[PDB]
């Protein structure tokens, strides 16, 4: 199950957008009041919510459990869910596949850099938690589930062997404990093949992560429309403020410049309003992912069709661009 | 701000032509009322109109006329008499445009012993033909210069003089037992077009103020509209780099790697010029970005292919531990190269600029931008104030503002064993809101 | 013990609500966002929007009624669009309060009026009961939860072989005290004698991994 | 027309936006490659006679 939790967070400089280094334009902006203070306030409030959405999903555990070196817990093979320390990616093998399927404005790219800027006022800010911190929270949730279970989240983590943990979760769905122990060879093999079929789908085909791609594509259309409105005339002589100053006397130059201001200042107000509406939809999905992590990874759900189809046994998070991926292990009778 | 001190002491009789320029702040330490008057005008001659506002020990006399002005205007008080004897400001007057005389009183003109007991404070301004005169007073006990403090000044005159004041001359009093002086001092500061935030109490009395352009802390208080500010990071006004240069291809040389105001053949704007490897065709005069912006140009004199970057811009954020804890802050120049920020600060090319502000040799570049004022600590704590890309800031003992990389949680370990279980043996009841 | 731990935990909450702050920051944010929205709509009355003055009387006094009609109509669309912006953003913010007010109605029925089994719904720990309190523009829930503690290591096993039959626990685990084998539950340590009353009989020995030779009463 | 320029600034391909409905779709999406679906494009009018 694929759930987006956060949105790309942006900022706009009015004077680069509305005027573009024109001094006569800059003076006429003062007659409108402090519009740029309220546009900066609304966009910065959206950006802080995007960091709050990411903390509430992943940062639900207080202790960072070290990845165990034994990854074959009684027949159940977890090497594609935990990070392999031999390969320097600090991600599991499924996260490497997820980070390669989801894949104009100012942006500073690199690692600790190339901080490049554009002639519009548009820029994209980096988030608080980097990708390497997200993958460390996910590896603590997996290795905590593999060795402690419920008590990992609702208290101090209790050591339990893995097969005795599976026996309890079988007991919780109405199937008595001997069904596990007399059939560990079947259940370990069905578990190991079902992970390998997911890994195949994340190399062979596409559209499983379509909800994460939609978050990316909606942010691209919103920025590209705001850029394109710079080219509009709104009835004036030209969309270029220099050609208004060159061709016209300063009385009508003041009128034609003021005509382009309200055209550009209302395109900017439209962008802010619709980012604010879309941020309300990401909170709705990021609050649900925080509910699916506590009630389903850190526990065992009894709600039917919450946490996948079938009787829920356990569940494993994986990180993704701007989202989560939950792998739900369920029991299907036949 | 820097004020200029003048003297009335043994051989020093300071009444020169001092420029006015915008409005002045005048203050005077007195024990013997040496400062009595001012001559305002442009040329200080009888060829135009000037005004004289003097306390002649009987009346306050305000006259705006064509005055035969003295090059040495003064009053004079005899030391063994203790009384005023001379009134030498002008000799004659004609074509008067304004006159006002206040109520009569009797003024202490004699030379006094002891220290300075009285500070009179005036502000003079020109607006719409009016001379605005503001008056304050503070009791002092000093042997020397201007004391520090805050005291409001109330208006006392709006004088419709209609004269052009560009210079002024203070009128002193000469004390002689034949000229001379006695101990007095007068101070001249200049008024500037600036922004203050004024606090008025329940009686309508101004009790406190904040100069919004003194330093980044004060600009933050003007933005929040509060004298008290809690811990956090706070977005405030954008910064720009001002260009310094002019490249025209009359014709000039080509300035590279510097924000200049360029004018190629048909292309104008501000920006940074730098060579590039875009393969123009021989019929392509200039280039464009994925938007509709010119980003490159073929040099019309030597056919070099240049880039055009924007000059620099971004937001400014002020990082504070709270005014309850300290009054030092750190600034973040968002999304900008620290080479451009540091150089334009030293060469005074930024808008906004603050007076009482310095770099401090703590410049650290994160992905969020340039962090100036905080120290880089090589350990990891809980995130206090988030900045971005894994870096937070706080106020620790080293107290000062420090910057560091976040810690995620406690570093722990669960031993895995195939036959060992942990079971709790006691419990607790906990209430959480 | 439980009455005393309950009474002290109420008194620690009462201390936090007199000593310190920021626990009710979400209620203060509702108040502060409504103040900023009204103060911005007030402040737009002072804007000129390109006209002669923000005061309609000065437009009427200084200008002839043809251009007075143009400059007044200029201030109308400036003020009428600031009013339309306020209405749109109050309408967006009202959708966010419904989201939080619907969750509080779910936490009252499923947690005050019942007992929740959803982990991290209704506080951390095993949920026992919960008490509402009123607040300005909100609710405060006091969740009484159970936290286990003082862990202890034991040797365990999945099954016990007795007379050729494998015996499984019906509930709980087998633990080894250090001297003898007991059956217990997982949330509290209370050891009991392994009899056939609490022990599930199924299959033969030497089938599952880790069977202990022992006797079952 | 919709013109495609490569990394050297050389026009390598083009699409006439009024040839057929497929090409008008490519001009709308701004892509030479289009995945399966239904796609809204420009309004039609009947001209009076
Ligand atoms: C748990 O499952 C993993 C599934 O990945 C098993 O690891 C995989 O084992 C195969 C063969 O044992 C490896 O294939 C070989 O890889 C090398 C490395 O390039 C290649 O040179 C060979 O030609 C061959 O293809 C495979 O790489 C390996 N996967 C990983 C991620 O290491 C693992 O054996 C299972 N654990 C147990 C205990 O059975
Ligand atoms: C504001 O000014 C008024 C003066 O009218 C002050 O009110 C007086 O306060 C004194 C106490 O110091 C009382 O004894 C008087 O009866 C008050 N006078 C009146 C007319 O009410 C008031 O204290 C001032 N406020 C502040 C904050 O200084
Ligand atoms: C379980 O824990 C509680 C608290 O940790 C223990 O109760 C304390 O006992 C001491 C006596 O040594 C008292 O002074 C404390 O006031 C008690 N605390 C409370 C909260 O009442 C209790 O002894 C522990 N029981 C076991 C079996 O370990
Ligand atoms: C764009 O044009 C350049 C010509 O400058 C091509 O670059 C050359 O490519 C060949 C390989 O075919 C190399 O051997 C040369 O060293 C390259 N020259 C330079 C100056 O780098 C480039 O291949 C062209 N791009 C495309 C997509 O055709
Ligand atoms: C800043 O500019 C200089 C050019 O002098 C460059 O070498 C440096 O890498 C730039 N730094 C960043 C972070 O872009
Ligand atoms: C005022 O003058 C002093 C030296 O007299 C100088 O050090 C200081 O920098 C000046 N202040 C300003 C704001 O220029
Ligand atoms: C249980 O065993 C582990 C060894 O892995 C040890 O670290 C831990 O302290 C033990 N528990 C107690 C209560 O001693
Ligand atoms: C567990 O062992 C201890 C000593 O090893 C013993 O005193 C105690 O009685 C045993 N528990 C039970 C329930 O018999
Ligand atoms: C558990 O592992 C140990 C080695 O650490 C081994 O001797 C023992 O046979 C194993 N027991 C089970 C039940 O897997
Ligand atoms: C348990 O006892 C049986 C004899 O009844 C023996 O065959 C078996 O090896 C014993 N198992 C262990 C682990 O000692």
């Amino acid at each position: 199950e694929v759930m987006p939790v956060s949105m790309a967070k942006t900022s706009v400089d009015c004077n680069m957008y509305i005027c573009g280094d024109s001094t006569e334009c800059a003076n006429l902006l003062l007659q409108y009041g402090s519009f740029c203070t309220q546009l900066n306030r609304a966009l910065s409030g959206i950006a802080a919510e995007q960091d709050r959405n990411t903390r509430e999903v992943f940062a639900q555990v207080k202790q960072m459990y070290k990845t165990p070196t034994l990854k074959y817990f009684g027949g159940f093979n977890f090497s594609q869910i935990l990070p392999d320390p031999l390969k320097p990616t600090k991600r599991s093998f499924i996260e490497d596949l997820l980070f390669n399927k989801v894949t104009q404005y100012g942006e500073c790219l690199g690692d600790i850099l190339i901080c490049a800027q554009k002639f519009n006022g548009l820029t994209v800010l980096p988030p608080l938690l980097t990708d390497d911190m997200i993958a460390a929270y996910t590896a603590a949730l997996v290795s905590g589930t593999a060795t402690a279970g419920w008590t990992f989240g609702a208290g101090a983590a209790l050591q339990i062997p893995f097969a005795m943990q599976m026996a309890y979760r079988f007991n919780g769905i109405g199937v008595t404990q001997n069904v596990l122990y007399e059939n560990q060879k079947q259940i370990a093999n069905q578990f190991n093949k079902a992970i390998s079929q997911i890994q195949e789908s994340l190399t062979t085909t596409s559209t499983a992560l379509g909800k994460l791609q939609d978050v990316v594509n909606q942010n691209a259309q919103a920025l590209n429309t705001l850029v394109k409105q710079l080219s509009s005339n709104f009835g004036a002589i030209s969309s270029v403020l220099n050609d208004i100053l060159s061709r016209l006397d300063p009385p009508e130059a003041e009128v034609q410049i003021d005509r382009l201001i309200t055209g550009r200042l209302q395109s900017l107000q439209t962008y802010v309003t619709q980012q604010l509406i879309r941020a309300a939809e990401i909170r709705a999905s990021a609050n649900l992912a925080a509910t699916k992590m506590s009630e389903c990874v850190l526990g065992q759900s009894k709600r039917v069709d919450f946490c996948g189809k079938g009787y829920h046994l356990m569940s494993f998070p994986q990180a993704a661009p701007h989202g989560v991926v939950f792998l739900h292990v369920t029991y299907v009778p036949s | 701000s820097n004020v200029t001190g003048f003297h009335t002491i043994n051989h020093t009789f300071g009444n020169p032509v001092i420029p006015f320029k915008d409005g002045i702040y005048f203050a005077a330490t007195e024990k013997s009322n040496v400062v009595r008057g001012w001559v305002f005008g442009s040329t200080m001659n009888n060829k135009s109109q000037s005004v004289i506002i003097i306390n002649n020990s009987t009346n306050v006399v305000i006259r705006a006329c064509n005055f035969e002005l003295c090059d040495n205007p003064f009053f004079a008080v005899s030391k063994p008499m203790g009384t005023q004897t001379h009134t030498m400001i002008f000799d004659n007057a004609f074509n008067c445009t304004f006159e006002y005389i206040s109520d009569a009183f009797s003024l202490d003109v004699s030379e006094k012993s002891g220290n300075f007991k009285h500070l009179r404070e005036f502000v003079f301004k020109n607006k719409d033909g009016f001379l605005y005169v503001y008056k304050g007073y503070q009791p002092i006990d000093v042997v020397r210069d201007l004391p520090s403090g805050f005291n409001t000044l109330k208006p006392i005159f709006k004088l419709p003089l209609g004269i052009n004041i560009t210079n002024f001359r203070a009128i002193l009093t000469a004390f002689s037992p034949i000229w001379g002086t006695s101990a007095a001092a007068y101070f001249v500061g200049y008024l500037k077009p600036t922004t203050f935030m004024l606090k008025y109490d329940e009686n309508g009395t101004i009790t406190d103020a904040v100069d919004c352009s003194q330093n980044p802390l004060a600009e933050l208080k003007c933005s929040v509209k509060s004298f008290e500010i809690d811990k956090g990071i706070y977005q405030t006004s954008n910064f720009r780099v001002v260009p310094s240069g002019d490249v025209v291809r009359l014709s000039t040389d080509l300035i590279k790697n510097q924000c200049v105001n360029f004018n190629f053949n048909g292309l104008t704007g501000t920006g940074v010029l730098t060579p590039s490897s875009k393969r123009f065709q021989p019929f392509q005069q200039f280039g464009r970005d994925v938007s509709d912006f010119t980003d490159s140009v073929r040099d019309p004199k030597t056919s070099e292919i240049l880039d055009i970057s924007p000059c620099a811009f971004g937001g400014v954020s002020v990082i504070t531990p709270g005014t309850n804890a300290s009054s030092e802050v750190a600034v973040l120049y968002q999304d900008v190269n620290c080479t451009d920020v540091s150089t334009a600060i030293h060469a005074d090319q930024l808008t906004p600029a603050w007076r009482i502000y310095s770099t401090g040799n703590n410049v650290f570049q994160t992905q969020a931008g340039c962090l100036i004022g905080a120290e880089h600590v090589d350990t990891s704590y809980e995130c206090d104030i988030p900045i971005g890309a894994g870096i937070c800031a706080s106020y620790h003992t080293v107290k000062s503002i420090v910057a560091y990389t976040m810690s995620l949680g406690a570093d722990s370990s669960i031993a895995y064993s195939n036959n060992t279980i942990a079971i709790p043996t006691n419990f607790s009841i906990s209430i959480t809101t | 013990q439980i009455a005393n731990q309950f009474n002290k935990a109420i008194s620690q909450i009462q201390e936090s609500l007199t000593t310190t702050s920021t626990a009710l920051g979400k209620l203060q944010d509702v108040v502060n966002q409504n103040a900023q929205a009204l103060n911005t709509l007030v402040k737009q009355l002072s804007s000129n929007f390109g006209a002669i003055s923000s005061v309609l009387n000065d437009i009427l006094s200084r200008l002839d009624p043809p251009e007075a009609e143009v400059q007044i109509d200029r201030l109308i669309t400036g003020r009428l669009q600031s009013l339309q912006t306020y209405v749109t953003q109050q309408l967006i913010r009202a959708a966010e309060i419904r989201a939080s007010a619907n969750l509080a109605a779910t936490k009252m029925s499923e947690c005050v009026l019942g007992q929740s089994k959803r982990v991290d719904f209704c506080g951390k720990g095993y949920h026992l009961m919960s008490f509402p309190q009123a607040a300005p523009h909100g609710v405060v829930f006091l969740h009484v939860t159970y936290v286990p503690s003082q862990e202890r290591n034991f040797t365990t096993a999945p099954a016990i072989c007795h007379e050729g039959k494998a015996y499984f626990p019906r509930e709980g685990v087998f633990v080894f005290n250090g001297t003898s084998w007991f059956i217990t539950q997982r949330n509290f340590f209370s050891p009991q004698i392994i009899t056939t009353d609490n022990t599930f009989v199924s299959g033969n020995c030497d089938v599952v991994i880790g069977i202990i030779n022992n006797t079952v009463y």
